[PDB]
């Protein structure tokens, strides 16, 4: 693995000691570079694990998330220019240093062996995207964004650190290997429902579930595109692996103390399914939407079926790559016209000839059209939430109905019928922009067609 | 844009939290929840006690 | 028989060539026109010689291949079967639709983006093909939800018209229910009988079936234009005239009851499931009989008329009757 | 260097590769042993994975 | 934990830290205090308002021999306190072995553990 | 751009001085301004409106927005996204709304009470049974090939 | 035309000094060579290797 | 090519028509017509490729795995007999899922050669994979997932623990 993290730390003085009108090409390329190192990774088989020596493993859980966001890396760099392209070169050398070690910090999160190793990684996560988003906005609420984001995921994520220092201090070290191999199932006493909520309550303010999630959408709409991307896929799906590796742990217990978050989870997916389908400022409908997919994600992951967690990691990668995507297009639509909302800019199926393809495609990989990835995972989890109960399938089909109709409705409402006719500035589309497109849904379908790769450990 | 500051962020000033609001954010809020959460119970209580009777359909159950 | 699986085999793939082409085209052919409709004609002169074979013998074989994500008990393949429905149905629903290739050459002849319109066109054409083909039941349901997708381009195939994404919102909305019934009955027959497809499940004919049958109810109501969900119907009307000929003639139409003419030895028993099919088609019958009089359009009349025919089919249903159902399809 | 070579490369990378999961392999393990136990008389699958005469049960 | 020979006084590095194997050149934690030691020049070059990179390097020269001396030394220490630990904790087991019995291993076919299945 | 002022916190009160605020920014007549009242669900000083307005507005006045029914200066009611064509038509029903509901619920229950008289009642021709031969069609239901020999015929009549 | 440009060249010297530093870490973990009761075979024929 | 003793296909049967007509039948000339048009050209170019093949060699392996001794005789944290006892029991667990998968697959072909008589000359093969899917249900089904051997241990204690006292209290 330190092979595939040493060219990250020798790409930061890339941008410093390239020149002007010369780091963009140099960033780009050798972040793709990265991108097919990262590609070779994929190795693993059969029995166990796949070591990188002792600081490091991958399970074939991290292995795609790890992929998708070095792949999702040139993507965001790309993305981030024309709103801070007329800035100054030393700010924006800080910038894309920034989002380089963030990357880094992903990267840490992601392959790490012990879980103290994994919580100081996971809010050095946390740390770059709060100055990125605070200091680039572009609204007058910002402040407030990035406030709420610090002190929610720090105030819920702290408890982790105190419970990950007990399992230290009380069963030997942290290894998976060895948390696995040797946990012996603890009973229901009242300490062992504080541990498992510390533990799971930090992992459900980073998902969010439904009672935190007025943390996200500020941290989206008052927030630039590329930690609007980092902070959607690779924060929230971070979050998800991180339960995921955690849960192994206080088996006999969370079937007794996990009826009240799928209850949660699943009421708040329907009442955010219903609020993200009347709203205007069209960014936070995508917002919205993600937690609705997130809460699906929690009910999957407390479940606990091979199944359900399959569902789970292909929904994971699979909506990360969808709001990803939508992020970028709604990006591109207030860089045509600075108005944020949605009544406003009807028309665009005149104009933009091209992009409309790809807002009907990122609409339809949003509606769960079926050979996609995205209805792969939330096929599974209906499936094994309906053997888990035999009358939640309702619930299910709901979200499912109210999810096609919000985003078709998120389709036909700003891109079909009528232009305004006063708007009479916007320029035809850019060759970055639909570079951008082609970025994006390719490998979706590429993993459409072989998809025996992203699905989970339990395969 | 007058609207928008009108309907987005005009929603939590001004607020005083009044008789109407808390009983009508209690019905809307933690009613339908209990509700849901009273019949998995219900639910579950019967699947719990069908299969530790033993009576159930599981000569071939397998993908659970 | 070599012949029988390579002539439906390259029906199936006839039904590829123009969409790559004109994905690869970057030259503006302008007899493309002329082009779809001559391979739709020659996919159906190819499709008629081994439904030929078929009355000729029999022979009733079925093809699976390239497995994909066979992870637990399961397998799951790109696999669809050659029997009597099958078989009977796709050249009739080729030649249906190769006559209004004719028509919507004349009918939509002034509009300059007539590429786009016989591009989804022929998409469609494909997915009720892919719908009509399969056995296994994830296949099914790709089928379903791409012909509700298709269904909605071509709905709102007219930018502008508030009465047009209007109508295709409530389509897509009705077709949903039609999902949420139709995953009622895949995760019965996943969780029951370790797989969904039609050779397991009639080969094991399971005792329960109140759950599995309330699933194909709500599917066929969501697809079929049944009472309570029928009123997507002058809303589909009001596209355009071969889009309507298309969605309402052959495909996208018989897709809700097509699944209950496929699951007949499973309807073959629980009288209280076909008691619930004929009174369920009878409603429908009676409703559209007496709300497509006093009318003004055509199309809502022809619309309501075939709503009125699916209903008695469904009573076709209600009686142990598969095959004089499929036969009232075809004509 | 961001489709023409990471792309279709990446493609025919994934395309095939080692038996991910060891699922040939099994494939082709659980023929040989189908077989073998179809030969040998006894029947496939041998319920109680673990030797029932390697227990120590907790008598009471 | 506490002295451990402070009677015999505080003794920076004691003769018996000669015992052990010294850090190795170009161990890693060293090269990180030399990594930190040219950016602390570099930060230094940053603070007034000379160019970066250039015209301190005499300064650079500097700053990275003296970090990497004194993490030298530092390191020295460590690795005295970590064996020194060790050895007063081995020592202690063998002092007494009436205090710490050694589990008797009963194997996995005779450990009865509940199963408490997830549905 | 936009000013301080041309935010609006705060309710109705005072009637002077609000009201004519309310009318200086909202362009519109003094008493045409409605709050809906303050009673605690925020709603800032947002007017009341006429709250159909879309199926109204008949389409030949040719105003700026055909499809949004916008005048670029109209106060923009607080339920417009649940107004504009595509979501709900506020048009004058022909007939009623309650007696609508009454003939259609009417209808339904006596449809339904027939149904259910029928499924108490069922019909049937003078026909007698299908004689299957072989005990009922036996060897070829889901098992039983030598388990329970059942012996039971018909008579030629 | 290494000093003509340089800076394009940087990160695959980095992923090829990794490269060797992760050979050089398993080397430094070289224990177990083949003691295991599954992947158990002599030296042979050779010179006293089975993997680096 | 493979093995015909594991894969049971039945032997075939196939009559001689009888016509009985002077048209005569349209598909006989049209099925010689199509080998004379196809199957010829299409066993030229396999040939050319099998000469091209043929002429050098290349050779694949079953991957063949020892056999650890136990889980039963490994000891409380010990971890070095583990790991060889729980990948050893993983891949057990693998291979049969594939037996279920075989046997799911014949069920499938008894289903479709034997016609609408379903109930014909399939009973043994329902039977066997009745057997064997009882067997599954009985052993790894109820363990959810984080199965790493132990609980399929405590599962199989517990069961025959209850088989014990069920045939106790039935003496
Ligand atoms: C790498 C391998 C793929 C390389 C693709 C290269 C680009 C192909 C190209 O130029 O296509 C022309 C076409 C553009 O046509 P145009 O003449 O420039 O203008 C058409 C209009 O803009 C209007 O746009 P449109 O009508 O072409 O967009 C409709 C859209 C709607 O999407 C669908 O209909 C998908 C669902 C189909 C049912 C599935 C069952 O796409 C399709 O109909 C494609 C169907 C197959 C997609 C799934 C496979 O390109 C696209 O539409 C963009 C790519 C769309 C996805 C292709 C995925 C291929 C895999
Ligand atoms: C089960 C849960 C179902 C929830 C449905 C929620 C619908 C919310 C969105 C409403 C919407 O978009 O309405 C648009 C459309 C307008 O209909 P209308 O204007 O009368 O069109 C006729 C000619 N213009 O109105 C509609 O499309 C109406 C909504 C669809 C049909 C609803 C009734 C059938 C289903 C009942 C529940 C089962």
């Amino acid at each position: 693995m330190l092979k595939y993290i040493i060219p990250t730390m020798m790409l930061m003085p890339l941008t410093w000691l390239s020149k002007n009108s010369m780091i963009w090409i140099n960033t780009t390329l050798h972040s793709l570079l990265i991108s097919l190192t990262s590609l070779l990774l994929l190795n693993q088989f059969g029995d166990n694990s796949l070591n990188f020596s002792l600081t490091f493993f991958s399970d074939s859980l991290s292995t795609p998330l790890l992929i998708l966001t070095m792949w999702l890396l040139p993507l965001m760099l790309m993305a981030s220019q024309h709103h801070l392209s007329k800035e100054n070169l030393a700010r924006k050398k800080l910038f894309i240093s920034m989002l380089i070690l963030l990357q880094l910090f992903l990267i840490m999160t992601f392959t790490a062996t012990e879980l103290i190793f994994f919580y100081i990684m996971f809010e050095a996560t946390l740390v770059p995207t709060l100055i990125i988003i605070t200091r680039w906005g572009n609204q007058t609420e910002r402040l407030n964004a990035g406030l709420y984001f610090l002190f929610y995921t720090l105030a819920g994520s702290l408890p982790l650190l105190v419970a990950l220092i007990y399992i230290q201090n009380t069963m030997g070290s942290l290894n998976f290997l060895i948390l696995q191999y040797w946990v012996q199932p603890m009973p229901n006493s009242w300490s062992n429902t504080f541990m498992w909520l510390a533990c799971m309550m930090a992992f459900m303010v980073k998902m969010p579930l439904y009672g935190l999630h007025l943390w996200l959408p500020k941290a989206h709409v008052e927030a630039p595109i590329a930690g609007s991307m980092v902070l959607a896929a690779i924060l929230l799906k971070l979050g998800g692996y991180g339960m995921m590796r955690i849960t192994l742990l206080l088996n006999p217990i969370t079937d007794f103390m996990a009826y009240p978050f799928i209850m949660l989870s699943l009421w708040g997916m329907i009442m955010t399914s219903s609020i993200c389908l009347r709203q205007t400022d069209l960014k936070s409908l995508i917002a919205y939407s993600s937690v609705s997919h997130m809460a699906l994600v929690i009910v999957a992951i407390l479940i606990q079926t091979p199944w359900s967690y399959m569902g789970a990691t292909a929904l994971m990668i699979a909506h990360g790559l969808t709001s990803s995507m939508l992020f970028c297009l709604a990006n591109s639509n207030y860089e045509r016209v600075h108005s944020r909302t949605m009544i406003l800019a009807r028309g665009l199926q005149t104009l933009l000839p091209l992009m409309a393809a790809w807002w009907l495609l990122a609409s339809l990989t949003n509606l769960a059209l079926p050979p996609s990835i995205n209805l792969i995972g939330e096929l599974f989890v209906v499936m094994s939430t309906f053997s888990w109960s035999n009358i939640t399938i309702i619930l299910m089909g709901l979200n499912m109905v109210i999810t096609a109709l919000y985003s078709l409705y998120m389709l036909i409402t700003t891109q079909r019928g009528k232009h305004t006719h006063h708007i009479n500035n916007i320029l035809p589309s850019f060759t970055r922009e639909n570079a951008l497109m082609s970025l994006h849904m390719l490998p979706l379908l590429l993993l459409s067609l072989n998809p025996k790769i992203i699905l989970g450990p339990l395969y | 844009i007058r609207w928008t500051c009108a309907r987005s962020a005009n929603v939590y000033p001004n607020f005083r939290p009044n008789t109407k609001t808390s009983l009508l954010g209690a019905l809307f809020g933690i009613g339908p929840l209990i509700f849901w959460y009273y019949v998995f119970k219900t639910d579950r209580d019967r699947k719990e006690k069908l299969i530790q009777e033993g009576k159930l359909d599981r000569t071939f159950n397998i993908s659970y | 028989m070599n012949l029988f699986s390579s002539l439906t085999l390259v029906t199936l793939i006839l039904l590829t060539m123009p969409i790559a082409a004109i994905n690869f085209n970057t030259h503006k052919f302008t007899n493309y026109p002329l082009y779809v409709k001559t391979t739709i004609s020659c996919a159906f002169i190819t499709s008629m010689i081994p439904t030929m074979m078929f009355i000729h013998t029999g022979q009733e074989m079925i093809i699976s291949n390239w497995h994909w994500l066979t992870i637990q008990t399961l397998k799951l393949s790109l696999s669809f079967k050659m029997d009597f429905f099958s078989m009977m149905f796709v050249p009739v629903a080729l030649f249906v639709t190769w006559s209004i290739m004719e028509f919507s050459m004349w009918y939509m002849h002034s509009d300059p983006n007539i590429n786009q319109f016989f591009k989804y066109l022929l998409l469609f054409l494909i997915t009720m093909l892919i719908l009509v083909t399969a056995n296994n039941l994830f296949q099914l349901f790709i089928g379903w939800e791409g012909v509700g997708i298709m269904s909605f381009l071509l709905i709102g195939w007219w930018y502008g018209r508030t009465d047009a994404n209007t109508a295709a919102l409530q389509a897509i909305l009705y077709n949903r229910i039609g999902d949420i019934g139709f995953i009622l009955a895949m995760a019965w027959f996943l969780i029951n009988l370790n797989t969904w497809d039609l050779q397991q499940i009639f080969m094991l004919n399971p005792n329960d079936s109140n759950l599995p049958l309330m699933g194909l109810i709500l599917a066929a109501t969501g697809k079929s234009a049944q009472f309570g969900l029928h009123p997507w119907l002058p809303s589909a009307m009001e596209g355009p005239t071969p889009v309507s000929a298309l969605l309402h003639s052959s495909t996208m139409v018989v897709a809700g009851i097509f699944l209950l003419i496929r699951f007949y030895p499973l309807t073959e028993n629980n009288k209280f499931g076909q008691s619930i099919m004929l009174c369920l088609g009878a409603m429908t019958t009676l409703f559209t009989a007496m709300c497509a009089l006093t009318q003004n359009d055509i199309k809502k009349i022809i619309a309501f008329s075939t709503s009125s025919q699916l209903g008695l089919m469904m009573v076709t249903i209600g009686i142990n009757q598969p095959h004089l159902a499929f036969l009232h399809i075809c004509t | 260097f961001g489709f023409s070579i990471v792309l279709v490369l990446g493609s025919t990378f994934v395309a095939y590769l080692p038996d991910y999961r060891m699922q040939e392999w099994a494939r082709r393990e659980a023929e040989r042993l189908v077989k073998y136990r179809e030969a040998h008389g006894l029947p496939l699958m041998e319920s109680n994975c673990f030797d029932p005469s390697k227990i120590q049960l907790p008598e009471d | 934990m506490t002295g451990r020979q402070a009677r015999a006084p505080l003794q920076f590095l004691p003769d018996e830290a000669r015992s052990l194997p010294p850090p190795k050149l170009t161990d890693p934690r060293l090269a990180y205090i030399g990594f930190l030691g040219y950016c602390s020049g570099l930060i230094d070059n940053a603070i007034r308002r000379r160019p970066v990179l250039s015209a301190g390097l005499h300064r650079q020269f500097l700053y990275i021999t003296s970090f990497v001396f004194v993490g030298y030394y530092l390191l020295k220490r460590q690795d005295y306190m970590y064996a020194v630990r060790d050895h007063d904790m081995f020592s202690y087991i063998k002092s007494h072995p009436e205090d710490f019995p050694e589990k008797d291993k009963k194997t996995y076919r005779e450990v009865f553990e509940e199963f408490h299945p997830v549905r | 751009s936009h000013i301080t002022k041309d935010m609006l916190p705060g309710p109705y009160p005072k009637t002077p001085e609000e009201r004519a605020a309310a009318a200086k920014k909202y362009n519109m007549r003094v008493e045409d301004y409605e709050p809906y009242p303050d009673d605690g669900m925020g709603y800032g000083d947002y007017p009341k409106l006429p709250d159909r307005s879309q199926q109204e507005r008949d389409p030949w006045y040719d105003w700026d927005h055909p499809d949004l029914r916008l005048n670029w200066g109209e106060p923009m009611h607080w339920d417009l996204d649940m107004y504009i064509r595509n979501r709900v038509d506020t048009s004058p029903t022909p007939v009623n709304w309650n007696l609508m509901c009454k003939h259609l619920f009417g209808f339904v229950a006596f449809m339904l009470f027939m149904f259910w008289v029928g499924e108490t009642y069922p019909t049937y021709q003078p026909v007698g049974p299908k004689q299957y031969p072989y005990n009922n069609l036996y060897l070829e239901r889901g098992g039983d090939p030598n388990k329970e020999p059942e012996p039971v015929v018909h008579y030629e009549i | 035309v290494v000093r003509d440009h340089w800076i394009h060249v940087l990160v695959p010297v980095g992923f090829v000094f990794g490269y060797y530093l992760d050979r050089k870490n398993d080397e430094k973990l070289a224990a177990f060579r083949n003691k295991s009761l599954l992947y158990k075979r002599e030296l042979k024929p050779n010179e006293e290797v089975t993997w680096k | 090519s493979w093995d015909k003793d594991v894969y049971p296909e039945p032997p075939r049967r196939t009559p001689a028509p009888s016509p009985q007509t002077s048209l005569p039948n349209p598909i006989t000339y049209l099925t010689k017509a199509f080998d004379l048009l196809v199957d010829r050209p299409v066993t030229l170019v396999r040939e050319f490729i099998e000469r091209q093949h043929a002429k050098n060699k290349y050779y694949y392996y079953h991957r063949e795995f020892r056999r650890v001794p136990d889980i039963t005789e490994c000891h409380e944290k010990d971890v070095l007999c583990m790991f060889e006892a729980e990948m050893q029991w993983k891949r057990d667990y693998k291979v049969d899922q594939e037996i279920v998968n075989i046997i799911q697959e014949r069920l499938k072909a008894c289903q479709q050669r034997e016609g609408e008589s379903h109930r014909q000359n399939c009973a043994k093969e329902l039977q066997q994979f009745t057997q064997v899917v009882k067997a599954y249900q009985d052993r790894y089904h109820d363990l959810g997932a984080h199965y790493s051997a132990r609980k399929c241990l405590a599962k199989q204690k517990q069961r025959m623990l209850a088989e014990r006292k069920a045939t106790k209290e039935a003496a």
